[PDB]
This record gives C-alpha cells, structure tokens and sequence, in this order.
C-alpha cells in the first residue's frame, strides 16, 4: 500500500484548502483513514479520522468545526476540507491507514506529506 | 424462534442530531414490535409499541416506523436524556429482544495516557504476579493493549476492564491486567504493554525490568 | 388465545 | 403510579433453589398478566415466563422449562418465581414487569418494569479481597501527572466499594467494573492521577470495604 497526499500550499488567514490522500493497490473502503500534522519543534499530532462510510468521523479539539473529512471510496481517496485557516495550522500534513478494521489505530502505512503554510 | 437484529450496536452522536436506529426480524411480525429504553443501572422503560404508537409520557421527538420485518426508531432532535441503550422486542410469537443499540456521547479525540504498574512484593510473596497497564481518559473507545514479556506477545493470560463515559469529560479509561504465577513471572525480565489508539501517531510502550 | 393474547381481565 | 419491587435475589450454589417475589402497588394487580424477564451480560435481555391475571395459563422459555415455576397471590398482590435446579447460566438481574392494557384482539407485552433483583449462581465461597498497591514510579508518570492505585483481587461476591484518603480525594478517581476470573472470584482496580511532585511526601490510602465478608482494608500506596 502506498499513500500520496496533495492539495497543500500557501494560504491567507481565513482562507480554505482541501487536502487529498490517494491510495494505490489495496482497496481502503474497509479501512479508516486518518490525518496527522507536524510543525517544526513539535511531535506528530492527530487531526481527524474518517472511518468507514456510516461509522462517522472524529476530530481533534483544535480543528473541530473548521475541518471536515470525507471519502471517495470509488477513487480510493479521502479528503480533508480545511476552512477558516489560522497561522497555528501551518504544518506538514500526513495521512495514514488504520490497518485494523476494528479501529484500534494500527497505522501501518504513512504518506510522504503535503505542506500547508498559513500567513 | 424469531431472531431479532439491531444496527448499529453503538452510535456516536451529539445533542440536536437526528438519530435513526434499525431493528429487523427473521420473519414477519406484522406491527407487533416494542421499543424499550434503558439507562445504566436502571430498569428498561417502554417508549413505543405497535411499531409506531408512543407510550403516554414519551416526548414527541421519538417516533417509530415499520411493518413486517424492517423497523426503525427515530429521535428527531437528540437531548442529553436520550443517551442510553435502546432495545427492540417482537411480541408476535413469544418475546425476543434485539441486542440493543447504545447512543454514545460524541466528543473530540483524546489519546490515552499510558501507565504501567509492577507486581507488589506482597502479592509476589503469595505466589502470584499481577501486572497492570492503565489507559487514562481517552476517546473514542477503540484501543489495543498488547503485553510483551521479553519481547514475546502474550495471549490468553490478561483481562481488560473499561469504565463508562466519564460524567465530566465523556472519556473512557481502560485497565489491562496480566496475571502470571510467581514461577512464571521470575522466568523472565522485561515486562511491557504496547498501546495503539486512533489518536496516537505511534504505539506507546511502557515497560519495566523485573527487580528494577 | 396463544401466549401473546390478552392475559388481562376482561 | 405503577410500582414493582422485586426481592429474594442472592448467591446460590448450582443445583439449589431460590424463590423470587415481586410486590406490586399502584394498580389492580389481579387484573393484569405479569412477566419475569432477566438480563445478563452474556445473553442480553431474555424473557423467562408469563402468567395470566388469574393464574390459569403460564408459559416458559425453553431454557427454564421444567425448572422454574411462575405463580401469583392476588390477595397479597405478589408475583413469585420459584427457581429450581439452578445453573451458572441463570446468573442475571431478574425483573418482574406488568402487561399493558390493550384491545381484545391485540398482541401483548409489558409497559412497566420493576427495579430488578440480582441472582448469582456460583459454587464460590464468600471471601474478602486481597488489596495490593499499584505503586507509582517513573513508569506511571507523564509530565507533572502520576497514576497510582489499588488492586482488589479474589473476592466473592459483588460488590466492593473503594474510597481514597477516607473520602477526601475524589477528583480523578477511576474505579473499574469488576471482572470475573476463571476461579469464579472477582477482581478490580481503583486508580487516581495525582501531581507527580507530591509523590513520596503526600500520603495516599485506598479504603476497601466488602460487606458480604465484613472486610475493611486501608492500603497505603508508596512510590518505588
């Protein structure tokens, strides 16, 4: 399984972006996909998880109400809609597949990251 | 014997949400279906009978629909009193209940704090060694705890216990207890619990050396 | 009637 | 309003008998059929038996047929469940419930449930718990927060209560639901998160009480 993130870039405060995470090979329809972010000096930080369609989405305190995850199982892709961006949201964003279908957070495969800069 | 099936078993939901849960029967039960609500430590309470008739005293935001084999219960706008477990019951031929659907308090993600505790010298003096791994204040509920003794995965010698959602912050805490004999415990050195949770980018491991 | 019929006084 | 109060539950050895009773008030008991329904973690909600308003007809679940007898005393407003040849899988909370009023051609179920009475079928003998400290250290410290606790092991039957420092410490206490071990004895832990800077100087004591055996243990938990 290979993951590839895209959609990052430079955005103004209050602007919007949408990140995408395409997966190749394994059909991810049965697997949760999560977004994490890392800024320099800090550790990787959970952002959001899109479980299987019907099982809901859960978010981190810092992005609740501003970010939304969605799935395109036909294209093996998940998305992170980012609205009302703030300088604090600047980071590289990674997606990871939870290889445990029962959602225990077994993140075996990671993407290479996409860069988000808010200023 | 009429089989009943409820989906989903757990729904994470919020105040003000429109909630629909489903109940299905293995054969036609016409409209002879009742819905019961149960709060923890409390007796069940009748909400709906005849598939769609509200019991007196039940607020109007509850409704039911269905006939034959497919049935639903809908809460039009969820309120905090509705966080409970809901059971359907066919009463067409004897009485059988569904497995129940728990409406769970949705909140933001919180990764667990992980702590490990070695066996006390008092218990070891008695011939048994209990090792305890604690996952504190996490959400959502799904987590995995693996025990490793000298880097070997344990299977069949541990038990887990989970609290209800905390009244103050709606989180869970989980304990995993590894139980060995004194002789088994002293035939090894490194004791570790490894924890994964959807809020953790990497697994968290806490460990100690026997004697240390 | 059957087990599910009226078990109350009439 | 309608009220149902069950009684008679307790610990009974496999193969012995037990008589549950259900006191009814707030309605005309003799006018209504009644159910016994039980709930266990292993089988969920499980109908047990029904009796007509006049005692004339009774029906039973297959799992209890030939062993249980439902009966009623309409002069005393009391419903009974005589349980014979009890097995381990009969362990449950037992509820009486009143049948609702309806139309002549309806099918019927229950509208009011009692509070429930617990039945434990086990060959385990009454025994107080051993209390062992869950000692804090660097392995139970993350930042300025540390976890400590008490392991309350090998008691029968339920329940036990745990307090900390005789009640003065309640913020951050988690007492877990008991788990049944392969020995037939229960075990649980109680934990609490404390300022890591207070370890070794502040005294922490869990107060464990187990009324069925008159056990009281005050365990001091010291760091390693």
């Amino acid at each position: 399984v290979q993951l590839x993130x895209s959609g990052g870039g430079x955005v103004q405060x209050g602007x919007s972006l949408x990140l995408s995470c395409x997966a190749x090979x394994x059909x991810x329809x049965x697997x949760x996909x999560x977004w994490x972010r890392q800024x320099p000096g800090x550790x990787r930080e959970x952002v959001x998880x899109x479980x299987x369609x019907x099982x809901x989405x859960x978010x981190x305190d810092s992005x609740x109400g501003r970010f939304t995850x969605s799935x395109d199982x036909x294209x093996x892709x998940x998305x992170l809609q980012x609205x009302x961006l703030x300088x604090x949201d600047x980071a590289x964003y990674y997606c990871x597949x939870x290889x445990x279908x029962x959602x225990x957070x077994x993140x075996x495969x990671w993407g290479x990251g996409t860069x988000v800069t808010v200023s | 014997d009429i089989q009943m099936t409820q989906s989903p078993s757990t729904l994470s939901t919020s105040v003000g949400d429109r909630v629909t849960i489903t109940c299905r029967a293995s054969q036609s039960i016409s409209n002879w279906l009742a819905w019961y609500q149960q709060k923890p430590g409390k007796a069940p309470k009748l909400l709906i009978y005849k598939a769609s008739t509200l019991e007196s005293g039940v607020p109007s935001r509850f409704s039911g629909s269905g006939s034959g084999t497919e049935f639903t219960l809908t809460i039009s706008s969820l309120q905090p009193d509705d966080f409970a477990t809901y059971y359907c019951q066919q009463y067409s031929s004897y009485w059988t209940f569904g497995q129940g659907t728990k409406l769970e308090i949705k909140r933001t993600v919180a990764a667990p704090s992980v702590f490990i505790f070695p066996p006390s010298d008092e218990q070891l003096k008695s011939g048994t060694a209990s090792v305890v791994c604690l996952l504190n204040n996490f959400y959502p509920r799904e987590a995995k705890v693996q025990w490793k003794v000298d880097n070997a995965l344990q299977s069949g010698n541990s038990q887990e216990s989970v609290t209800e959602q905390d009244s103050k912050d709606s989180t869970y805490s989980l304990s995993s207890t590894l139980t060995l004999s004194k002789a088994d415990y002293e035939k090894h050195k490194v004791y570790a619990c490894e924890v994964t949770h959807q809020g953790l980018s990497s697994p968290v491991t806490k460990s100690f050396n026997r004697g240390e | 009637a059957n087990p599910n019929a009226n078990p109350n006084a009439n | 309003q309608v009220q149902l109060v069950e009684s008679g539950g307790g610990v009974v050895q496999p193969g012995r008998s037990l008589r549950l009773s259900c006191a009814a008030s707030g309605f005309t008991f003799s006018n209504f059929g009644m159910h016994w329904i039980r709930q266990s973690p292993g089988k969920g909600l499980e109908w047990v038996a029904i009796i007509w308003y006049d005692g004339s007809n009774t029906y039973y679940a297959d799992s209890v047929k030939g062993r249980f007898t439902i009966s009623r005393d309409n002069s005393k407003n009391t419903l009974y469940l005589q349980m014979n040849s009890l097995r381990a899988e009969d362990t449950a909370v037992y509820y009486c419930a009143k049948v609702w009023f309806g139309e002549s051609e309806d099918n019927y179920s229950v509208d009011v449930w009692g509070q429930g009475t617990t039945v434990t079928v086990s060959s385990a003998s009454t025994k107080g718990p051993s209390v062992f400290p869950l000692a804090p250290s660097s392995k139970s410290t993350s930042g300025g927060t540390a976890a400590l606790g008490c392991l309350v092991k090998d008691y029968f039957p339920e329940p036990v209560t745990v307090s900390w420092n005789s009640g003065a410490l309640t913020s951050g206490v988690h007492t877990f639901p008991a788990v049944l071990q392969s020995s037939g004895l229960y075990s649980l832990s109680s934990v609490v998160t404390v300022p890591s800077s207070s370890l070794g100087t502040q005294t922490y004591i869990c107060n464990v009480n187990h009324k069925p055996s008159n056990t009281k243990v005050d365990k001091k938990v010291e760091p390693k």
